């Protein structure tokens, strides 16, 4: 108690609100005679018509506090306009009941509700965590999808986004993993299960209303509505305020997980329209673009909203990142995926030829990635042939991918018979393992045995990359 | 024909699957990729430069004014 | 992402390429239906084979 | 002092600044903010911040210290998590027990508690000491059994007071000097500018190769201790693993690991994996944890932060190079070195040069490049050293294309291109041998002539067998198997062989995560040997269809060869090896008849 | 009020403009050109002028209007030729008796000479108003039999004098409200800014179809009314037929035509075609325009212009929506838009992010459409509209690569795709199946399942039965149709009568014309009895060549059920189908004997 | 086009507007724009000049109460022969079609060399009719694009397949196109031809195919003009 005794929150500090515009340009406010103005302070912009918008320095010179307006500043007055500093940098007031509450980009409520009956006023954009005091995630989560288990496996606490583009299913793939995320080996400490829930946050940002509505509903009919906080920006929202949107889930993430040690499982939806938000800010700044117009700093910036995973040393709980990120056209190599990619430890791909194929969920083997999947599989969790199958698979994957493509020219009847059964096992692989109930739980051992049924087409010679020791195991009914 | 049909439908193929298939994305590549980052990188340049250029003007007009003043 | 020629990006690269991917283009139509006439006399030449 | 004028992200411009000079250290704000210098108009000094910005107010104090950014160089650097600015995370996160990295904090670099045993050197009172002069040890580690206490460099005099034996911190006064008439103290430590690369005797060339486990990067493209690495690819490749596959198996006796701007998860996972792993290289089994220090800046951490960690991290491998020790350095990314030097000259308003990069970019890998070659150490006893820059880069969209890329591929020797379409079938390392090259290839045949006299010419073999089996599969996905002639079918399936069970490392099974030389030797030989029996066998009148069949067990057996214990020793290893040569050899004789 | 200095083209330096907002319309010159500030600089506001500015002095006046750019809402508002600004065309060209646009003009948007007849509402002297309450029905047309009146968003009080039954103008004041003895003056209009949406109660979920009464997209891609609709703009595709059949037989009880940014000789069809649309849903034949607003700007209409149209016509359609009123909104060419957004970014100098095009156009055109849906409107009494949104998006010969295309559809749940090539076959409306898509279909399945339980599980039917024949012409080009198995050539023959009776609609004969939702169900039922019958049959040993040569009366039976009048009765035509039904069962079975 | 708008709209004249050179009116545009320190937009061509182009072509059409009319013939020359330039790009945006003039055409001394392959005309069917020149004018015009097109396939198997493996539509196509190319397209410089005149070229030409496979032409008008 004495630890939550000290606050020093009662003393009261009186704001100087400023009349002293200068001059506004884009979303840029700028002020004159600021008393000591702090770099990355927030403001309350009081403008003419009484409404009040939310403000933040960016840039100060001396007297001068160069302010961004997250709703526009349209119908800003120099005249009229008043500006009260609040002292701080961006807060948001958090508890543990603020699980199950929806909120906007700015973190009002909008579930008709109460506001949030702070525990502490977390500062936004929290600091980055000690690398000394990370723990390695090798704990699984089994997704119950076979194309995330068997390959592209997740451990709780990995960064872990779905890449796709606009029409293919990753929010109905998000809503499946976040329904039935589970740890391969859970801790089993009761039979009640209540602390094996994840604790799910999510933050929408510049997506629809179809999709919040669709999300939304997910959670309810699943009852975790109870255990996730919402977090909604949606398309008509202001587009400025996308930057803190994630920012604001990522604290209160920070929140459950590192304080009141909670298994959260962030989801940030359409990461591109965050970027798109970040593209607007520097455009209309002027900074440098780094490519296709995006900020020289978006690998820094996405990398301070996505490094706000794993989990610590003296504390059980966790930050498992699942953004979705809508690749613009299909491109590995567009700067939003390439970026996160880089930052990510994996990234499941969505595939749209593969959708095309009605095969669900169209997760692409080949493009995905889990780096962290090395330590979460082998002897002592999952089972030892785990990491030699996943190679196995990919191998005979891609073999399969390069003899469709050497058939769509020399036809099928030129094809050795390698590549007939590499056909062959990718025919039944993407129908019959990729293919998945929106609904169907597999279990990573059920997944294994669906994934040695596949490979036991190929004689047991031809399956080099599985070591010999486990070939000689469970390539005979295993 | 038979010998001179399939190799003239496995040359029609490979222009198709192939050939076709990757000139494209290099055609692709080259013109929306190279050409506008290059092209964005001049207007960041110029306009960086006309930035420069103004604010030199304005510090110019600014002292002109005050001199006008006093 | 997807096979590359792995080119120096200029205007006039991007000339070139395209002037060989209208080449190419009118290439394999103009090989399809040469396989078209060729196919055509083939089955003519299967059917007399048959009877 | 000075007092701040504007904050504009990393960037900070103090006024009031007026005796301040280029790339000096400055404390800035009430949290003592660590930045340096890097312009001056008048009165106000632009400051890149190495710590994270946001809350700083105009007129709050930035102290000038008057000293460059220094590192502290002395025993307590090796097993140890540092950040950019060289303080210590462990320490960090004891003295302030949050999980944080709190912004101003001041933890002394090397631990001023620990008591060092001291041996003193071969100098005694009187004796003329010069810069680089070791005059003393110390029982650092186990495996650093001698950390040998070297003068610092630009200091020079006449020893008048030398400590005994015994155990001293690093605060305690060892050797005192007298240059004219100024008498100095020296301690276990001494800071050195991480800008200014520390001084040698001369730079020799390096022709020592760095053995770092990779089958293909031993054989087709090795380095050398004191060569220069990029290992440019887009993510996912493998170069960060590359990397820590070096950094445990490498001959190096100090790794000195930077996590430029990389995800912290790979510093937990170096830091939960080394104490695991060992090295007989001592003469006993130990742990490498005690041979590697790193520098950690994670992608989140501050911009200009990621600028100091390689410098602080070259320093730390120059010294440990003075000591006559072959040190590699690990950048896990430079290309985010390169993106802070882009983002600080944004800030700056600076005219990009290309991809928003600044135009001293170039200027800046090269210099840092350089500090790289096998070295003469300065002073006496004679002893020599190297730092391996092993640096990998990150490309954006992956393409090599990037000026990143393109400048660090005229400084750097050696070329370790990373294929995106090998690495997503799981065909790691997955290196692009079409593009790969390495230059040192001619620099070590005294190494190889010496140990493995064959070993050029199967390289060199297995070269032209992959590039003719590349020519080949282009040729063939444009028209088809037909038409092969038979030598040509097997040029493909020996170098199918090749790309599938030698170029190919697991590099987490136990048989295969590292490949001593001797078997990467072996490997070579006997993949060289089955393709040049296959092609006699079939020259000389048997067929590759039914010869493929016939003798599919030697095959099977050059594939399992990768699965060869590299713990058996290299005398069960290479006899085995040459009973499977001599197996080949009598089943290609007796197929063919 | 102001001043100018610097002008440049249509950015024009103000003075002495302290009390000026941003993006607040203004009055510049003695012409009174219209024109929006752009930035704010102490007493300077840059004012981007929406015409042109050849004659313009240094001094003289700018007033500001206090708004920003907003359109007046209220009765006139139908039958009325519009531009971006809302400018009334025709009153313009009376006014003026000329042939061009008078710069500087400023006819009011809705006509103040006319006297609406006014009937109050339930609201009374000294109730609690709040906004979008009805006060009040206004007799506009004969279609729209009541414009009602709405309160205002964002005004609220006590009625303290409404204007009793009568006959009025705009400007003579209807109501009076007090809110906190602040006194305010509501009369029979209001003006509402474009770029913020119109608030609304709950945006409820699109669920019921948006009938076009065309077969292709009733059936197979159905839009919904408050969905979304993106188009291909092309010339040759019959897209005139999509605009025709959405005003004249949708369900919509308005229609918001916005040609934004369109050709001169274009515009002149869309304006001259409209006034001869009639309809027949009002039980008495009626034109179109009475129901519809048009927006039309050639493409030398200002930048300004063409830019704020389709903010505009969403702002009519979601003032019409407010009163309870089912509005379709269609775009001529929303690529037209967004080049008017890439000149204005120019102008302004804003940093392009895809070849010119601002960073923020994802973001505004996401914004935009997002303003569509079905949404019970603010206030009481309780009542629900819908906007749906049909763009066509016309970019640079087909290349659908453009971002706004791109955007488009990615925004967009309902793509038609109309085809050139089917225009060129003469195969009105000329939709192309093979990319046409509709992601509505879900939503729909409540609608069905209350309405047509079956049309769901005929209309996947239906996709297959195109698909597999689709996929298996190439197999027969290829092959030969001997190769074809005798359900393959059913498959044929099935789909073939599909494309020439079923998405094939005649439109203007009066059998095709309109098309209901349940004659389209009994038709689909129909072709799908035919498709099921004949794989029973012929997979009971029955050769399909002899059924096709017997059944061909049947088939011609299914080909005429297309010429059933559906001015006929509900009842009728579903005995009618019936009969068809009954009779091809019949026939089936006795061929199959 | 002041003078243009003049006379056709207040002395009730029609009035053509041929504007030659756009190409070298877009360089002059580009370097105003760059004598006001604007930034230049796509391929250094500033990005406003959409709304210039705009203004200049849209200052025609016929009104309704002038009896006048307003036709233009901007003509261009494409930069290194593409579309994707900006300017052609531009004007397809605003103009209603285009006539091609085609370097393949002009090598072969054919005068005009346009091009009617690519060339369109979208509103061309309001300029067709029975009161409006003759009533076979829109179908002669799609049956001489059809063998027009036919021919130049034909032309293309002539080198692939040989001249007798073609089908007899096409040996009529190769002698078509030569008739067509260097007769009827072929016109002097000074050879003014009603379009009465060229109709009834176009009808020589046509009279060498048979009924079967002259498709594209009604059979009304097929019947009353093909059959002498
Ligand atoms: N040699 C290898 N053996 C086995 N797995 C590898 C190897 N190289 C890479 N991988 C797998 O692929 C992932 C590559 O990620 P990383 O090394 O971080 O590449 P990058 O740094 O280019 O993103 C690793 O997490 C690892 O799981």
């Amino acid at each position: 108690i004495n630890k939550k005794a000290v606050e020093q929150g009662f003393n009261v500090k009186p704001r100087l609100n400023y009349n002293t515009v200068s001059g506004v340009n884009g979303p840029l406010v700028i002020l004159e005679k600021v008393k000591f103005p702090r770099y990355n302070e927030i403001v309350n912009l009081t403008l003419p018509d009484g409404t009040v918008r939310q403000g933040q320095v960016l840039e100060i010179r001396g007297d001068r506090a160069i302010v961004q307006v997250f709703e526009g500043t349209s119908g800003i007055d120099v005249k009229k306009t008043t500006v009260e500093f609040t002292g701080e940098s961006l807060r948001i007031p958090v508890s543990e009941d603020m699980l199950g509450r929806i909120f906007d980009g700015s973190g009002r409520p909008i579930d008709n509700g109460p506001k949030v009956f702070a525990e502490d006023y977390l500062d936004i954009n929290g600091s980055p965590i000690n690398p000394y005091a990370r723990i390695y995630p090798e704990e699984m989560i089994s997704t119950g999808v076979s194309a995330i288990d068997t390959m592209n496996s997740i451990a709780r606490g990995q960064k872990i986004p779905i890449f796709s583009a606009s029409g293919l299913p990753h929010n109905e793939i998000a809503a499946q993993i976040c329904r039935q995320a589970g740890l391969v080996r859970p801790t089993k400490d009761v039979h009640d299960g209540h602390e094996e829930n994840f604790s799910i946050v999510f933050a929408a940002m510049g997506v629809n209303l179809e999709t919040a509505r669709f999300f939304k509903q997910d959670f309810e009919e699943n009852g975790s509505l109870e255990r996730t906080s919402l977090f909604l920006n949606l398309a008509n929202d202001p587009t400025i305020e996308r930057i803190i949107t994630p920012r604001l889930a990522l604290t209160t993430a920070e929140y459950l997980a590192y304080q009141t040690e909670r298994h959260v499982l962030t989801i940030l939806t359409d990461m591109s329209s965050y970027a798109d938000a970040l593209r607007e800010v520097s455009a209309a700044r002027e900074e440098v673009p780094g490519r296709r117009g995006y900020p020289g700093y978006m690998y820094t910036d996405l990398s301070t909203i996505y490094e706000r995973a794993g989990r610590v040393e003296g504390r059980n709980g966790s930050i498992t990142q699942i953004p979705i990120l809508t690749m613009p056209n299909d491109d590995i190599t567009h700067p939003i995926p390439d970026l996160t990619g880089y930052i990510t430890e994996g990234q499941i791909f969505v595939d749209r030829q593969l959708h095309n194929k009605g095969i669900y969920p169209p997760i692409n083997v080949l493009p995905s990635l889990s780096r962290l999947m090395k330590s979460a599989i082998g002897e002592g969790m999952t089972r030892k042939d785990h990491g030699d199958v996943s190679n196995q698979l990919y191998a005979k994957y891609a073999i399969g991918k390069d003899a469709a493509a050497m058939k769509a020219v020399v036809g099928e009847e030129a094809l050795s018979i390698e590549d007939k059964l590499s056909l062959e096992f990718l025919e039944k692989f993407e129908k019959t393992f990729i293919t998945q109930g929106a609904y169907e739980d597999r279990t990573v051992f059920e997944s294994l045995d669906q994934a040695w049924s596949l490979l036991r087409i190929y004689p047991k010679e031809m399956l080099n990359r599985i070591s010999p020791k486990i070939l000689d195991e469970f390539y005979d009914r295993a | 024909a038979f010998i001179i049909l399939d190799e003239v439908i496995k040359v029609t193929n490979r222009r198709v699957n192939a050939i076709e298939h990757v000139i494209i994305p290099r055609t692709e590549n080259t013109i929306a990729y190279i050409n506008s980052e290059l092209d964005e990188l001049d207007r960041e340049e110029f306009y960086r430069l006309k930035k420069v250029q103004e604010k030199k003007q304005n510090e110019t007009a600014k002292l002109d004014a005050e001199m006008k003043l006093k | 992402s997807g096979n590359r020629e792995q080119v120096f990006p200029t205007r006039m690269t991007l000339g070139l390429m395209k002037t060989k991917l209208k080449g190419a283009n009118q290439g394999y139509s103009l090989l399809k239906r040469k396989s078209e006439a060729l196919t055509k006399r083939f089955r003519d030449i299967t059917k007399r084979i048959d009877d | 002092y000075g007092a701040i004028y504007s904050v504009s992200g990393p960037v900070v411009i103090a006024e009031n600044m007026i005796g301040c000079a280029m790339y000096e250290l400055v404390k800035v704000g009430h949290d003592n903010l660590v930045g340096e210098v890097i312009r001056i108009d008048g009165d106000k000094a632009t400051i890149q911040v190495y710590e994270e910005t946001a809350g700083l107010t105009v007129g709050d104090p930035v102290l000038r210290t008057g000293k460059p950014l220094s590192v502290e160089l002395g025993p307590g650097l090796m097993e140890t998590i540092y950040d950019g600015i060289q303080r210590p995370l462990k320490a960090i996160k004891e003295e302030s027990q949050s999980i944080y990295i709190p912004r101003g904090i001041d933890t002394p670099a090397l631990d001023r508690t620990i008591k060092w045993q001291f041996t003193p050197g071969k100098f005694q009172v009187g004796d003329h000491i010069s810069g680089g002069d070791i005059y003393g040890s110390v029982f650092e580690n186990s495996l650093i059994s001698s950390h040998k206490i070297l003068l610092p460099p630009r200091s020079r005099g006449t020893i008048t007071w030398i400590a005994p034996a015994g155990e001293y911190t690093l605060d305690e006064k060892i050797l005192e000097v007298e240059f004219d008439g100024k008498k100095s103290d020296f301690t276990l430590y001494h800071t050195w500018p991480v800008r200014v690369p520390r001084p040698v005797t001369e730079k020799l060339s390096a022709d020592y190769p760095l053995l770092t486990g990779q089958r293909v990067l031993d054989a087709l493209f090795p380095c050398v201790q004191g060569g220069t690495t990029c290992i440019p690819g887009a993510f996912g490749c493998g170069k960060t693993v590359i990397s820590q596959s070096l950094s445990k198996y490498s001959n190096s006796d100090a790794i000195i690991y930077v996590g430029c701007g990389e995800r912290g998860n790979e510093m937990a996972e170096v830091l939960m994996e080394f104490p695991e792993l060992y090295t007989e290289m001592s003469g006993t089994k130990e742990p490498i944890m005690k041979r590697t220090t790193l520098v950690a800046n994670t992608s989140n951490m501050p911009v200009a932060a990621r600028e100091a960690s390689i410098y602080t991290g070259i320093t730390l491998a120059e010294y440990f190079r003075d000591q006559g020790k072959n040190v590699s350095m690990i950048a896990d990314s430079s290309s985010r070195w390169a993106e802070a030097l882009r983002e600080i000259s944004g800030r700056l308003g600076e005219m990009p040069a290309d991809q928003g990069f600044p135009a001293y970019l170039g200027a800046k890998l090269a210099s840092f490049y350089e500090r790289a070659g096998k070295a003469v150490a300065l002073g006496s006893p004679d002893r020599t050293g190297s730092v391996s820059i092993v640096a990998a880069v990150s490309p954006a969209g992956g393409d090599f294309s990037d000026p990143v890329t393109t400048a660090t591929l005229g400084i750097t020797q050696v070329f370790w291109g990373l294929d995106k379409k090998l690495a997503q079938r799981k065909h790691f390392p997955s290196i692009n041998t079409s593009v790969s090259y390495s230059k040192y290839t001619n620099v070590l045949n005294k190494f190889y002539d010496s140990n493995y006299p064959e070993f050029p010419v199967l390289r060199d073999r297995m070269k032209e067998i992959l590039s003719n089996a590349e020519e080949l599969e282009q040729v063939v996905q444009l028209v088809g198997k037909s038409a092969l002639s038979d030598s040509d079918k097997i040029t493909l399936d020996v170098a199918t062989l090749i790309k599938e069970d030698f170029l190919q490392q697991n590099g987490y099974s136990t048989y295969d995560a590292f490949c001593p030389i001797w078997k990467t030797f072996d490997m070579m030989r006997a993949f060289i040997s089955y393709h040049d029996e296959a092609q006699k066998a079939v020259a000389n009148g048997a067929n590759w269809s039914k010869l493929a069949d016939s003798t599919g067990d030697v095959k099977h057996a050059v594939s399992s060869s990768k699965f060869f214990e590299p713990s058996r020793g290299e005398k069960e290893v290479h006899g085995e090896f040459e009973k499977l040569l001599s197996t080949m050899q009598e089943r290609f004789a007796e197929s063919t008849d």
